[PDB]
RNA sequence: UCAGAGAGGACGGAAACCUCUCGUAGAGCAAAAGGGCAAAAGCUUGCUUGAUCUUGACUUUCAGUACGAGUACAGACCGCG
RNA sequence: AGAGGAACCUAUUCUCAAACUUUCAAUGGAUAUGAAGUUGCAGUUUCUUUAGUGAACUGU
RNA sequence: GCUUACGACCAUAUCACGUUGAAUGCACGCCAUCCCGUCCGAUCUGGCAAGUUAAGCAACGUUGAGUCCAGUUAGUACUUGGAUCGGAGACGGCCUGGGAAUCCUGGAUGUUGUAAGCU
């Protein structure tokens, strides 16, 4: 409830929707990047996520996308470790980006179809 | 331009609720305020001595002075790009308790309550945060004496 | 059934003493109309007449076809309670000669009449003085009246103990042995 | 050439660009402006309290 | 005629506050009397309530609260037979009785009526409780209600009577009986004499000389009594006397069963079933008339 | 002249009636409002018949009295002046304003410009919305068809769309015929000249004995 | 307790003055409009000069300048009760 | 605009108000959400109270 | 089950008509020497107790008016944000969220504090 509303408020703006298994894991190995004192670094090896996140018992790259799949205790400190995902255009085009995903559009809500999305933006 | 008179467009804004005019109850003089009370104002228009300024009502403000049958408040004014502490004195008639803080006093001494009583029998100590709505969890629908009802649209017709 | 036990006790407590009608006060008026000497001995009659001083009325506008202004004394006024109030009720009504009309009794149960010559009320005419008339009005209602006249918690008086004009008109005819003299040609 | 043309536009712009800075938090502590009658007998107390 | 008091009228009508409407309480003094200066925070402001009815006087102490009123004593002069006095309970002495008695009562309950005795001779003299020791004098402002402020009126004999019983009642004798208000001079003997009853007692002689019938219809209950007109002033201080021995309490009875005397009000289903039976009456007498 | 209702056609401005603000304002065209068998009994004209509006203008109270003018001259000429009630749901209430300016060669010297050109009272009309009632008739059932040719022909006295319809309605009540015959004949409906009351039971049974519901 | 209404009373009438009932303020409060007010803030009346002396704080306009106006206190001497 | 007891009274009725309102949103405004806190103990006051009665302050 | 004094909230408490009212009490009530105030002991004031629940007051009654609460009105009116949305325009719907108020219908008709007393 207190972060719905401003899944609201930023409405026109964004795609978002619920992420499955192989999305999460996608994300991290394709695209994870860590935030390690102001730095994008890449998390080429486990070690990296461990210097960040082993006080957590968060040791792998696993540990972490169980930590986001099933919103543990230390969710909050899981993903402000990861930097922001810079995505790429998805290859296929978007469909309106002016309209709702009901209208026929690409903003709003898509509940599990942004995985669809995501299998052409990562 | 506006004329800049003291009352300027408070025409309801000072005025009486319906049936709600005439001598003012004395709970409002038995009420009891102490420096570092916060109290809302809402301006009486049946009293037209110690009035706050119509920027003020609808305000919420702290105690820092208590005279005889007045009290200084320090409310926030937003002036362009900051906000100023401006001190009022207010009489009683146009101040109330709010609720606000003494919600969260009551919350802070049911949370050293809960703490020291399970310190002192030996439980783990417990979770004292508010805590956001999460979504709803799995259950069950029984369609026992509820039976699904099948809708649909209804044809137009011309209500003349 | 029921019915006669309801009129019999009805008709009981309509018995009661605390009922009793009784003259409350008898108000003595004249409005002599201008200020002055007229005033001062009209006042000088009242004061013969009652035994108590008046009290001066000022107008409370101004009429010109009355030549009246606005604050200037125009009236003389007594009060009278108790057997006085009989006595001067009683000779009134012997300058009546103990006849009135329906029409002269109000819907809350007072009365009243006017003398012409307060020489008939048995004053001794005074050169000096001059005649009079004046008004009477006669305020009658039961005991209880307090209830609604008293600074504290005053109260309403019930409909069954207020006072009518039928029951004034009664009164009056018992009392004094009161003619009611057929309506005044309309 | 009428020259008044008040306006407020570009204003909340110029007000948030800095940020809008809320009062302090010892502005709490002063005990200016409070009773006279109070604040001598405060002096009076605190000039007696034995320290130790 | 146009009706006033009409749906338009009703809607818009409002009431006035409970206590205006039974015409007891005037809140514009109220306010005054019983409102406390916010630097004194909760600190209870004493008031001393005089009431007197037809047969009875009535003084309190109380201070008001955000839910009502604290009593926190009371004397009745209707108590006064437990010290003698069984007539005449409502003149100038038995205000002033009932007024010694509460100050006494109240000041033994506190603690307090060793240190502050009081006033111990009647002069009739304007008297305060001077300050004695650390302990200042118990402190009651005066709340005679909707009474008028007459000289002599028996609110400021009660009023007298805490006052000399050491209880601190912020006045002037300007009220008092026997200041003339025209000199502004102030007679202790006229005031002593008032308080003892030695108007009663004159009332009686002169009536008994005048007319023995009359007499016997004012003072009926006196004489039944055995009161007469050369020992009242004797009860009275007697009275006083007893009143300043002994002042706690009466103690309190049994709970006796109470059982209902007065209608207990419809329920839902019987209103309804009145209602049908009404209905069916009123049918019945249309067709059978 | 009057200037052409295109300058005064939409609603722009907030309402502006005749008050103590607005003095001198000139009388409105349209005086009567219910013409016809005004008198009649509520039973007497059960079908109804309404005008209904389908823009969101103004309508001036010269095209009001001109609608009405040929309303009531239809109606009266097809079936006399006792077999219809009409009545004009739409009273002029708005004051339109004009800058008067002089129109000759050389105002010029004269005239003010725009300075202080806040106007005068120049006429009253009507504000009207989308699905308001315009014109109202109740008939008997066999005039229905007379009814709604007059109410055709008046239509195009107005500016804008105007759609003419039948109500389910009894006469000018706001009951639906078929509840209006039942309650009737439960007697919880009073006549009340052109309409209806409706009786509550709520009330003293002395009073309800008059009317046993 | 008002504005007003009803019903009564010689000359007295639609309107002078007296009396009783009803009366949520529909009156009045120096003035414009708006608020406020019913054992009063209105009306009648008694006594009075707090419309006095002194400094700070604050509100309003605001640049958080000044004047003007106002608010809540503090010290003095007073008025009414 | 009629109805029930020419005006009048009663219950209704058509249409309305930037300088009318019983009622009253959505957007909006403000404040609070702990260590500068909470519990006690143990002192000060010429303020306050009938009164450790409160108010406030102070303590390595 | 109640009465009184002082209250708090200030109509679920008001208003109209009517029935009943044990005991305390309240009240009406009798008198006017004294205090006190009046044209008037009507009000106010003082001294009392023959009489009365007639009125006040209390409880109760009424398909009672008012007031209060709820249902319905109605996911309606209105409204935040979106559209290279429809329409000549006035305007209209859709997407995303908030969401009323009359009429009408049903129910309730004071709650409670301190002190004293009756039962």
């Amino acid at each position: 409830k207190a972060t719905l509303p401003l899944l609201r408020i930023i409405e026109p703006y964004v795609a978002w929707g619920y992420p499955n298994n192989k999305t999460i894991h996608d994300l991290l190995y394709k695209r994870g990047y860590a935030k390690v004192d102001g730095n994008r670094v890449p998390i080429t090896d486990n070690t990296i996520v461990e210097q960040s996140l082993g006080k957590f018992n968060i040791i792998c790259l696993e540990d972490l996308a169980h930590e986001i799949a099933t919103v543990g205790p230390h969710f909050k400190e899981a993903t402000n470790f990861l930097w922001p995902f810079k995505l790429n255009n998805p290859t296929g085009g978007w469909t309106k980006k002016t309209n709702h995903f009901v209208e026929g559009g690409d903003f709003g809500n898509r509940e599990d179809q942004i995985n669809n999305l995501l299998r052409k933006m990562v | 331009t506006n004329s800049k008179g003291l009352r300027r467009g408070t025409r309801y804004m000072f005025a009486r609720d319906f049936r709600k005019h005439g001598v003012e109850h004395l709970s409002t003089y038995y009420t009891q305020y102490k420096r570092g009370d916060l109290v809302d104002i809402k301006t009486n228009g049946a009293f037209q001595k110690g009035m706050p300024f119509k920027a003020y009502h609808g305000r919420t403000g702290r105690i820092f002075n208590v005279t005889r049958g007045a009290v200084g408040i320090i409310v926030n004014k937003r002036v362009r790009g900051n906000i100023l502490p401006k001190r009022i004195n207010i009489r009683i008639e146009h101040i109330k308790p709010s609720k606000c803080r003494t919600d969260f006093l009551n919350r802070v001494k049911s949370n050293d309550e809960k703490r020291k009583a399970a310190k002192s029998a030996g439980q783990p100590v417990p979770a004292l945060k508010r805590l956001p709505v999460a979504p709803r969890g799995a259950h069950t629908v029984t369609t026992q004496n509820n039976e699904p009802e099948l809708l649909a649209p209804l044809r137009f017709e011309i209500v003349a | 059934g029921d019915i006669e036990k309801q009129t019999e006790i009805r008709e009981k407590k309509a018995r009661n003493v605390m009922r009793e009608l009784k003259i409350q006060k008898l108000c003595l008026n004249i409005c002599v109309g201008e200020s002055g000497d007229r005033l001062t001995r009209a006042a000088k009659v009242l004061e013969q007449l009652t035994g108590q001083t008046p009290v001066f009325s000022k107008a409370r506008y101004t009429v010109r076809t009355f030549g009246i202004r606005r604050n200037e004394k125009i009236a003389v006024h007594c009060t009278v309670r108790g057997p006085k109030a009989e006595e001067i009720l009683e000779k009134g009504l012997k300058v009546k000669e103990y006849e009135l009309y329906k029409e002269n009794f109000s819907d809350t149960g007072n009365f009243g009449f006017g003398v012409q010559e307060h020489i008939d009320l048995g004053i001794k005419y005074d050169p000096s003085i001059g005649i009079y008339g004046m008004d009477f009005y006669v305020v009658l209602d039961r005991a209880g009246r307090r209830i609604a006249k008293r600074r504290r918690a005053p109260g309403r008086v019930g409909p069954s103990h207020r006072v009518e004009r039928e029951e004034s008109i009664k009164w009056f005819q018992q009392k004094y042995d009161g003619i009611i003299l057929p309506p005044k040609p309309k | 050439a009428k020259s008044k043309n008040h306006t407020n536009h570009n204003q909340n712009k110029k007000a948030h660009r800095n940020g809008i800075t809320k009062p302090k938090k010892h502005i709490f502590l002063s005990m200016k402006g409070v009773d006279a009658k109070f604040i001598k007998n405060l002096r009076f107390s605190r000039k007696n309290n034995k320290r130790q | 005629v146009k009706v006033i008091k009409n749906k338009a009228y009703f809607k818009r009508y409002q009431v006035k506050l409970r206590r205006r409407r039974e015409g007891k309480t005037d809140y514009y003094a109220r306010k005054r009397l019983t409102v406390q200066d916010k630097n004194k925070y909760n600190t209870p402001k004493y008031r001393l309530i005089v009431r007197i009815t037809n047969k009875d006087v009535v003084a309190q102490l109380a201070y008001s609260k955000i839910e009502g009123d604290v009593v926190v004593a009371s004397a009745y002069s209707h108590e006064l037979p437990r010290y003698g006095l069984k007539v005449g309970l409502t003149n100038y002495a038995a205000a002033y009785a009932t007024g010694l008695l509460l100050a006494r009562r109240h000041l033994k309950t506190i603690g307090l009526d060793s240190t502050y005795k009081g006033h111990e001779e009647l002069t009739g003299e304007d008297y305060n409780v001077e300050e004695e020791g650390d302990r200042a004098p118990f402190k009651a402002v005066l709340d005679i209600g909707l009474a008028r402020t007459t000289t002599g009126s028996k609110i400021f004999a009660v009023m007298k009577g805490v006052a000399d019983g050491g209880i601190n009642v912020p006045h002037s004798e300007s009220r008092f009986f026997g200041f003339d208000q025209e000199s502004k001079e102030y007679n202790a003997e006229a005031h002593r004499d008032r308080i003892l009853g030695k108007h009663v007692a004159d009332y009686m002689t002169y009536l008994k000389e005048e007319d023995e019938d009359r007499y016997k219809r004012q003072f009926s209950k006196f004489l039944a009594a055995g009161l007469n007109a050369d020992n009242l002033v004797a009860t009275y201080q007697k009275v006083h006397s007893a009143i300043r021995a002994d002042a706690s309490p009466a103690a309190k009875k049994a709970a006796k069963p109470s059982k209902r005397h007065t209608a207990k009000r419809l329920t839902y289903d019987e209103r309804k079933q009145r209602v049908a039976d009404k209905k069916a009456l009123l049918l019945q007498l249309k067709e059978q008339q | 002249g009057r200037r052409p209702a295109r300058c005064y056609r939409y609603i722009k401005n907030k309402p502006y009636p005749k008050s103590r603000f607005c003095r001198g304002v000139p009388d409105a065209k349209i005086r009567i409002f219910d013409l016809g068998n005004k008198r009649a009994n509520v039973d007497t004209f059960p079908a109804c018949v309404h005008m209904m509006s389908n823009e969101r203008e103004h309508l001036s109270s010269e095209a009001l009295e001109a609608a009405r003018i040929c309303a009531n001259k239809y109606m009266v000429k097809n079936c006399g002046k006792d077999g219809f009630h009409l009545r004009v749901r739409k009273h002029p209430f708005h004051v339109t304003r004009i800058n008067k300016m002089l129109s000759c060669a050389g105002a010029d010297r004269l005239q003010t410009g725009m300075r202080g050109a806040y106007g005068k009272p120049q006429g009253l009309v009507a504000r009207v919305d989308i699905g308001d009632i315009l014109f109202s008739m109740r008939i008997k059932e066999g005039n229905v068809k007379h009814a709604i040719e007059a109410f055709r022909r008046a239509k195009f006295k107005f500016p804008g769309r105007q759609i003419i319809v039948s109500s389910r309605k009894w006469g000018f009540t706001k009951w639906d015929r078929e509840d209006y015959e039942r309650m009737r004949a439960e007697g919880r409906l009073r006549s009340d000249g052109v309409g209806v009351q409706l009786q509550r039971e709520h009330g003293p049974l002395t009073k309800w004995i008059e009317n046993p519901i």
